[PDB]
């Protein structure tokens, strides 16, 4: 019941391990040298 | 402590201790992956 503004859909493969990886105030390799989340990010995060 | 060829039984845990030292962990992306961590009382950015 809401309308979205400035939709973006990043995408990527990783291991099953490191899925956790992906959400704000994280550690480790894939959150350091790959890919970092804003502190006050808005969205949705889908993994399969 | 992680590439240790033994590990203890849940009953009699090992309770080693540590001192004199820096605590670089990155030196760990390599070799192992970890499928839980988690942190009590402090926020994993500022491990460093
Ligand atoms: C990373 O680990 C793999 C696993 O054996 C190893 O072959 C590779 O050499 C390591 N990376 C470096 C830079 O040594």
């Amino acid at each position: 019941d809401l309308c979205f503004t400035n939709v973006y859909a990043d995408s990527f493969v990783v291991r099953g391990d490191e899925v956790r990886q992906i959400a704000p105030g994280q550690t480790g390799r894939i959150a350091d040298y790959n890919y970092k989340l804003p502190d006050d990010f808005t969205g949705c995060v889908i993994a399969w | 402590v992680f590439n240790a060829t033994t590990f203890a039984s849940v009953y009699a845990w090992n309770r080693k201790r540590i001192s004199n030292c820096v605590a670089d962990y990155s030196v760990l992306y390599n070799s192992t992956s970890f499928s839980t961590f988690k942190c009590y009382g402090v926020s994993p950015t500022k491990l460093n």
